[PDB]
RNA sequence: UUUU
């Protein structure tokens, strides 16, 4: 809708509360933070060989 | 490709940031946010000023941000270019001063359209690659003759896989198409068939929308497949194999991140062997591809510019430029201007070439 | 190169099995049980027959 | 006689053992490829260094690669740190060389002379350098002519990249990035300009 | 037979292995390698016999460092922890650059009791490893998970994520290999959980899952499986899906209704209850009456108050009050008590709210780096008095901690777009170019536009131009 | 192995060696001991040959590492034995150049070691001064390597050189045939801050410049150069000719790089045909005085010892403003040093002698003018010495005993009476 | 060693009094008002003039004499103004005049050296027509750069600059070289440094988590000599350090409301002068938020001024 | 007070 507005000297551009306090302050996430995460998460010797190769 | 040697400069080429630029074997050419666009010479002398040989043409009043040439033997020279507002423009290169002609090669119903990336496929018919802000790619064929009559055909579209912006583009000389978007995602799909083949995320984590890729480049043998992108003040590059689509590595050094700032583009040699990339803190790294290790670095000032009077240390507001960020970084190939060559274009309106030594 | 490579052999400078293992320790029953450099074997907490040379 | 008088000495330093096998300090030395390797090694075997920053480091590092031979005296030091490996270097080299005077070996001029020269006198120098000072400061502010300056960075530019190969032997992750850092950090500008013949 | 032997675990190719190593060693006995697989085959059944043809095996070749190797995992084997110490001395001695001396080292330090020193050889050895290791990829991703879990981290934190990232990245190019590892798949699910990447984690989930049922009759399986769809449900509330989300908490909840089994519960519980608000209200409330940590009961007081009933903000007034009562001050509960009743318009609180603010102590305002306290002082004062006196709440911040951003976003923009640039502060991309946009500049606003063309404001700012 | 004098044609047998392995599409590797005559190598290597490959190695740069010829130092070549490089398994030919170069406060001249630990296929080209120390040495080689060594050695010079004494006046003591002259040196015998604009005006009148002044000391040099004010050597085209020069080989640097005080008075003394080469220099500002010394631009040189080996030093004259040179103590110049020094003062095609002269401030002394003049010259020496690096490696290459190795190095008088379990 | 409080002047400005200075004649405060008062020296309240400099506020201010008398401050907005005393002066170039300015102090030919928001110290020359030229700059030891919060100037010739990361750089006046470089959620920014008028010796107002520390070095080697403590001198923040005119005392103001002083030659405390330690759990001081900025008056005029959160300036 |  701007680029479109747009299709049609350093120049000086011409351009120019609740909602930031309800968005910052007491707006619920899904997302967990790591406090959540802290509060609920809970966390053979021949493999380590090396067989030799084969000889041609 | 450990030593580079300056060659020529040229201060305050433009009156406005140079956002790109691009080479052929002729000249090399660049845009800025003045509107105007700028031919340098490739064939010079010694001791030469390189704004000697240089011509301009005035484009459009919003500024242009990418630029493109494609130069193939009857001799044609084409250059592409997407200004501020949207608009993609053709131009016509002839020799022995330069002249540009205007071409209208897009229809009317292609003109509504705000494009931001573009890039030329040579024939090894010529192709062209453009991104819209929609989240689009457009594929195109040139042809020149039906005589010298050219016509631009749409061969089709790609859509988003997801719908976020497009923000850059490549094309490979094996018949591939590579698009980067703004959250991080790239896609791969196929030229002759225009039907996806990979899409591969590169974020390091999804906590914050501080990831968007910024370059993607081929192999010059087309296998292979770099990303340039950021991670919230950080730059990292990341290497794919696009044969199959897996991850390789990852270009790092101590300043887990390739660059301190941000990595704005990336370039590879003629035989795909070493990669450059240009970063926002003004340094141009050099990368082993095989080994993953970083080779040399160089560093970028104000007081590079051979003549004194066109040194801007500073812009008009006071900030410092004594270590300007890096724009856009292009290699060009042997005999263009004995050995490789460099050019790259920086924040104190400063165009700069370099020299392999060897 | 690296220091994980050898050299290739300098030019002009200048019964295998039975004399390599002629300094080992063989305990009873006739099997070796301390591993060259060292002082001790492991303690936990027709091999014999094998002289074919 | 020399072979065994220094295969004495390697045995009672623990570089190798009784039966002339080579440890860990000995296979750590064997990367240094400087005159001073003994001294070097213990140096950067235990976590003295794991306080300081790449610059100091780098600093501290020219007094093996500095002949010390001049005549301006000696500034003080810019940095706490920097005397305080001063100090250190000064001790590990004094035992080793009643170390080497014990077993009877011949010493050169240089090893003999190692502390009665001013051998820490660039590392003011070499600090300004790795911080970002221009050469017109660093000449400004230095005891010796360009050529000498030049040469003391060249060369200290090999000794990090020896330094980073034993830590990459020891097992010091932190070691091999501050040294990575500093040889970045003082790899520019006129010091390591191209030849004219290239 | 050998290389079949290891990979299925069958006795049958045991004594194929040794039967044909006997008859090579009866045809040449110089030959070191068949010594070396014959130590092999009998690790298990004799070690005596195992360490006498290590030791041939390195008395015929003695510039193979794998014979040693072998040897101290043998001495491993039976627990023998001094002999395996002084043969990896040697190893390391020997050959540096190979990464299984440092693992060994690694396991020994860890089953000792070290942390700090198991967690360095652990990071070399992956490092030295250059990914041709699966066992260091997987050590090293389970140590550093085991480093940061209950370590009081914040997101924040460059480094850590940095090591989760990492963490991750050898994960997958384990399961290139060796997919169908259930200890694995658990890592990765808690890391990627972490990360919030979330499709990644229900790929992976859906494996494991599937992994578990076709595995199952007993009691730790049933457990083991109520954990699993516990993280499961949290993937999908993180993922936007709430019913499946609710359905797998149901089903966790089912089975471990009547019993590690806390923090089960606790997640349960704050799943359904944040897939339940996203829209029926009396179970959301229900499900968080049913539920210390300062955080459940900020982000209950949240949900009760989005909530909008009377009651429900009562309730979380009451709760936050008396956690503050309980447990003494805080500035994360001041806030959100501040702005609820910024909110809520109640004049009789407010002027009580605006002191307490004002009286902070100087510890809280160094842990606030958000500068909150300022704002939400400066949006009380002018609603209470109508005057410009909230001003000076930022003139003393900025005069305290002259290096922040937020205090000279308001005092002066050239100060600010000065001190986040050439890296004297860590910004992103949007934020400088909001930065530069502010100066009202052409060349500026283009400047923005091109580091962020998806911002409305620098389109609006060049449009506005002309 | 080559032993001659300097400009007598040493590098023939080297291009022709390069050449030979090119055609058998096999590899050659080219040392010195000097690191600065690496890239001066590769330059005059580079220009000389076409359809061959050049290379170059150093402790960072690598250019063309996939070449027929390489150029490195000889600390470089032992490093790449010790670390068994893949490098060494194509090469045919290895040359050992300035063999006769020593200096004790140097630990770079190390080529018996590099001998010792060469493989077999690999053949030997080692090129010196003259010296009457050769056969022992091409005979140890030769008894080590089991390889067959065949001598030249060359006194024949290809311009005669004659040696004279400047009061006001040029006396002639040795005439080319190397015979002392008594009679004038007795002559001399009976018979500051002017003395060098009194010796250019002389020898400008005689036209027997370009010259170079061989002054042992760093400030001398800058000193006497500053004391030639006044006197100019160059016209307007040649003064732009040099102005552009040095203008496009800056080019590479800063601003704040180019306009140091060294640069400008460098500048200042170059545009008027005056020049000065010491090791106290910034390595651009010596290469550009060497590289337009080469094209012809310059008249007057002073120089220290870092110039006698340098490669293109075409000088029609050589002056001694000493015979005394400091090392631990001021000590009298050698005959080989000297006669390093002053076979540099002719030119093939262009001069018809060569002309050198001794500055006597009071007379000079006829011994130790004899002995610095014509003496015997110093022996070829054996630089190898014990380290604990080379210790430590060796031990843990546990394949070679470095008893061995001990017992295989030179030594003058040697017990010839070892039987190995015999 | 004991004082007296002498002259008292409650609410004497409308905002926070962030600096004082006094000459032989007066005694100026600058607050956050955009305010500067100038006090006679010889109630107060109607002996003060006020006069309005910007809107913005000011926090930092000096005092020049020498019959001459000049004061310079600087503003929230960065800007660095000069008066005659009230007649402004124009003494900085048009591009000079772009740059952003902290923190400044009169080094009494005359000179003025001025701190930046990018780590940029800047000196300069007042010749009195009246004109400045600028001898130098200094630019920030570390990078990436940190903000310049502190500067002084001694006798003898020496420019200290402490940063915000807790690194204070001692730099020379004939040369503009460094000259020593020290590296003493938690804080430690350098709220202050001062030079004793009388030998070699750096005082330096350290800080740590929410505490105030003191550490003396000492000039021409660069060595640590001490700490004062009562290692810290204060319950909170230490703001401002001050010495007398023979230099065997210095004054110390902190965020706790109390002015200590102690001894140079035993570095041992002396006297507490409270203007109205003890940590009740955490680390949080017992007493309320204090003083801003403390000086010393020398004889004739020994006294000093204080001024407190209390919007009051007192005379001891 | 040459040379590295």
């Amino acid at each position: 809708e701007l680029y479109q507005s747009l299709k049609e000297e350093d120049r000086i551009t011409k351009l120019d509360a609740n909602d930031i306090i309800k968005d910052r302050f007491l707006r619920p996430s899904n997302a967990l933070p790591w406090s959540l995460l802290d509060m609920v998460q809970d966390v053979d010797y021949k493999e380590l060989l090396k067989v030799p190769d084969p000889i041609n | 490709s450990k030593v580079f040697i300056a060659t020529a400069n040229a201060g305050k080429a433009h009156d406005a940031d140079i956002f790109s630029v691009s080479a052929c074997n002729s000249f090399t050419v660049s845009c800025s946010g003045d509107g105007y666009l700028k031919v340098w010479d490739n064939k010079l002398l010694d001791n030469e000023n390189p704004k000697d040989k240089s011509y301009s043409h005035f484009v459009h009043k919003s500024g242009l941000h990418h630029v493109d040439v494609l130069q193939a033997i009857f001799e044609l020279c084409l250059v592409a270019t997407t200004s501020f507002s949207g608009d993609l423009l053709f131009y016509r290169i002839t020799r022995k001063k330069v002249i540009f002609e205007k071409l209208d090669l897009l229809d009317s119903d292609m003109k509504k359209h705000s494009f931001w990336a573009l890039k030329w496929g040579a024939s090894n018919s010529h192709r062209l690659v453009a991104t819209d802000v929609k989240g689009t790619t457009y594929i195109w064929k040139f042809h020149p003759f039906a005589n010298w009559s050219p016509t631009l055909e749409l061969q089709g579209t790609v859509e988003s896989p997801m719908s976020q912006f497009a923000t850059s583009v490549d094309i490979s000389e094996r018949g591939l198409i590579a698009t980067g978007f703004n959250n991080g995602t790239v896609q791969i799909s196929e030229l002759s068939t225009l039907r996806p083949l990979y899409n591969f995320e590169s974020q390091h984590s999804m906590i914050n929308n501080s990831n968007s890729i910024r370059s993607v480049k081929f192999s010059p043998q087309g296998s292979l497949l770099a990303i340039a992108h950021d991670s919230n003040s950080f730059g990292c590059i990341t290497l794919y194999e696009t044969e199959f689509g897996e991850r390789i590595g990852s270009l790092s050094v101590p300043t887990e991140f390739a660059h301190s700032s941000w990595v704005m583009s990336l370039s590879f040699n003629d035989s795909g062997e070493t990669l450059c990339s240009a970063g926002w803190d003004g340094k141009l790294r050099f990368w082993d591809v095989k080994t993953k290790e970083r080779i040399t670095t160089l560093n970028m000032h104000c007081d590079d510019i051979e003549i004194e009077e066109d040194i801007l240390a500073v812009d008009e507001h006071g900030d410092s430029l004594a270590e300007p960020g890096v724009f856009d970084v292009k290699f060009l190939k042997k005999g263009w201007r004995l050995n490789e060559s460099l050019c790259c274009v920086c924040l104190d309106r400063s165009i700069r070439w370099f020299r392999e030594a060897g | 190169g690296s220091t994980a490579q050898l050299p290739f052999t300098p030019g002009g400078i200048p019964s295998t099995m039975a004399n390599a293992t002629k300094l080992l320790h063989k305990d009873g029953q006739g099997l070796f049980d301390i591993p060259e450099g060292m002082n001790r074997g492991i303690k936990p907490m027709l091999k014999q027959l094998n002289e074919i040379d | 006689p020399d072979y065994e008088k220094r295969l004495a000495v390697l045995k009672d330093t623990e570089f190798i053992d009784q039966n002339h096998n080579v440890l860990l300090k000995g296979r750590v030395a064997c990367e240094i490829n400087s005159g001073y390797e003994l001294v070097l090694t213990e140096l950067i075997l235990d976590n003295f260094l794991g306080s300081f920053e790449p610059e100091e480091i780098v600093a501290l590092l020219s007094v093996f690669v500095y002949e010390g031979k001049t005549r301006e005296e000696e500034p003080p030091i810019v940095t706490p740190r920097l005397a305080k490996g001063k100090q250190r270097i000064e001790e590990i080299y004094k035992k080793m060389l009643c170390v080497f005077n014990t077993h009877q070996i011949p010493l050169t001029q240089d090893e003999a002379e190692f502390l009665d020269r001013k051998r820490f006198a660039m590392m003011n120098v070499v600090y300004e350098w790795a911080r970002g000072l221009s050469f017109k400061e660093i000449m400004e502010m230095s005891p010796e002519a360009e050529g000498t300056v030049v040469r003391v960075i060249t060369w200290l530019d090999e000794i990090c990249r020896e330094v980073k190969t034993a830590s990459i032997i020891i097992g010091n992750s932190t070691l091999h990035m501050k040294m990575s850092r500093a040889q970045e950090l003082i790899k520019r500008d006129i010091v390591f300009a191209a030849s004219l013949y290239l | 037979e050998l290389t079949a032997f290891i990979t299925l675990k069958e006795p049958q190719y045991r004594d194929a292995a040794i039967f044909a190593f006997k008859k090579s060693i009866q045809l040449q006995s110089n030959t070191s390698e068949t010594w070396i697989g014959l130590g092999i085959a009998t690790m298990d059944i004799n070690f005596r016999v195992s360490q006498h043809c290590f030791i041939k095996a390195t008395a015929l070749e003695p510039k193979a460092t794998n014979t040693w190797f072998n040897l101290a995992m043998l001495g491993l084997k039976k627990k023998d922890t001094e002999f395996a110490q002084q043969v990896l001395n040697k190893l390391q001695s020997l050959a540096p650059q190979d990464s299984s001396p440092w693992l060994g080292m690694a396991l020994i330090l860890e089953e000792q009791g070290d942390i700090i020193g198991s967690s360095k050889l652990f990071a070399h050895s992956f490092i030295l490893s250059n990914g041709r290791s699966k066992a260091a990829q997987f050590m090293y991703a389970k140590n550093v998970l085991e480093n940061h879990i209950n370590n009081g981290d914040d997101e924040r934190d460059i480094e850590t994520v940095e090591k989760l990232t990492t963490a991750s990245i050898a994960l997958e190019q384990f399961f290139k290999k060796s997919p169908d590892s259930q200890f694995a798949l658990q890592c990765a699910l808690l890391t990627l959980e972490r990360l919030h990447h979330y499709e990644n984690a229900n790929e992976l989930a859906n494996r494991l899952i599937g992994i578990l049922e076709k595995k199952f009759q007993d009691e730790r399986e049933l457990f083991n499986f109520a954990i699993i769809k516990g993280q499961f449900a949290r993937i999908h509330l993180g993922l936007g899906n709430f019913e499946l989300s609710i359905e797998n908490a149901d089903l966790s909840q089912g089975i471990i209704s009547e019993s590690k089994s806390m923090k089960t519960k606790i997640s349960n519980h704050i799943c359904l209850g944040l897939s339940y608000f996203f829209d029926f209200d009396q179970t959301l409330n229900q499900f968080q009456e049913l539920l210390d940590s300062k955080h459940l009961v900020v982000l209950i007081a949240k949900v009760l108050y989005d909530v909008g009933e009377s009651d429900t903000k009562e309730i979380a007034l009451q709760e936050l009050t008396e956690y503050i009562a309980t447990s003494g001050a805080d500035l994360l509960v001041t806030l959100t008590i501040a702005a609820m009743s910024i909110l809520d318009d109640k004049r009789e609180d407010l002027s009580i709210i605006l002191e307490e603010l004002k009286a902070l102590p100087l510890s809280k305002q160094i842990i606030d780096k958000h500068k909150d306290a300022p704002y939400l002082i400066e949006e009380i004062t002018k609603r209470l008095y109508r005057n410009d006196t909230g001003k000076q709440v930022w003139q003393r911040s900025a005069y305290f901690f002259p290096n922040n951003l937020k205090v000279w976003e308001r005092l002066d923009k050239n100060i600010q777009r000065r001190i986040a640039s050439n890296g004297q502060n860590k910004v992103t991309a949007e934020e400088m170019s909001k930065l530069y946009c502010e100066s009202k500049n052409l060349r500026s606003i283009q400047r923005g536009m091109f580091l962020c063309p998806w911002n409305v404001t620098a389109v609006k700012a060049l449009n506005e131009c002309f | 192995f080559v032993a001659a004098h300097t400009s007598a044609g040493k590098t023939v047998v080297a291009e022709y060696a390069i050449a030979m392995a090119h055609r058998n599409m096999t590899k050659t590797i080219y040392t010195s001991p000097i690191k600065a005559l690496s890239n001066q190598k590769f330059r005059d290597f580079k220009e000389t040959f076409d359809d061959v490959n050049i290379g170059l190695i150093t402790g960072d740069v690598q250019i063309n590492p996939d070449a027929n010829c390489l150029i490195m130092t000889t600390e470089i070549l032992r490093s790449m034995l010790y670390r068994g490089a893949d490098l060494i398994r194509d090469v045919e030919f290895v040359i050992f150049d300035e063999v006769h170069y020593v200096n004790d406060q140097d630990r770079g001249v190390v080529w018996e070691e590099v001998i010792i630990m060469l493989p077999q296929h690999v053949k030997f080209i080692l090129l010196s001064a003259t010296v009457p120390n050769t056969y022992e040495f091409a005979n140890w080689i030769g008894r080590t390597k089991q390889k067959n060594i065949y001598v030249i050695s060359t006194p024949k010079r290809p311009v005669p050189l004659e040696i004279n004494i400047w009061k006001k006046e040029l006396i002639p003591v040795i005439n080319q045939n190397s015979e002392f002259l008594e009679a004038n040196f007795r002559k001399h015998k009976e018979i500051s801050k002017k003395t060098w604009p009194e010796i250019v005006n002389y020898l400008r009148k005689r036209e027997l410049l370009p010259m170079v002044v061989f002054v042992f000391s760093k400030k001398r040099c800058e000193e006497y150069a500053d004391w030639l004010e006044g006197i100019n050597f160059c016209n307007n085209k040649e003064k732009s000719q040099i102005h552009m020069f040095i203008e496009k080989s800056i080019t590479r640097l800063k601003k704040e790089d180019r306009d140091l005080p060294q640069i400008l008075k460098t500048r200042s003394l170059l545009e008027r045909g005056i020049a000065v080469h010491h090791g106290g220099l910034l390595p651009i500002v010596k290469e550009l005085i060497e590289i337009l010394f080469s094209k012809g631009f310059i008249k007057v040189l002073f120089a220290t010892e870092t110039f006698a080996m340098g490669l293109n030093l075409p000088t029609r004259t050589v002056i001694f403003s000493s015979i005394r040179k400091h090392d631990n103590g001021l000590r009298e110049l050698t005959p080989g040093e000297f006669t390093q020094m002053a076979g540099r003062a002719g030119r093939r095609g262009l001069d018809s002698t060569g002309t050198v002269i001794v500055m006597a401030y009071s007379p000079l002394s006829i011994a130790t003018f004899k002995e610095v003049t014509m003496g015997v010259p110093t022996r070829l020496q054996s630089q190898f010495r014990l380290t604990y690096n080379m210790i430590l490696n060796l031990l843990r290459i546990e394949a070679l005993r470095v008893e061995e190795m001990i017992k295989y190095s030179f030594s003058e008088n040697a017990k010839e009476t070892l039987q190995p379990e015999h």
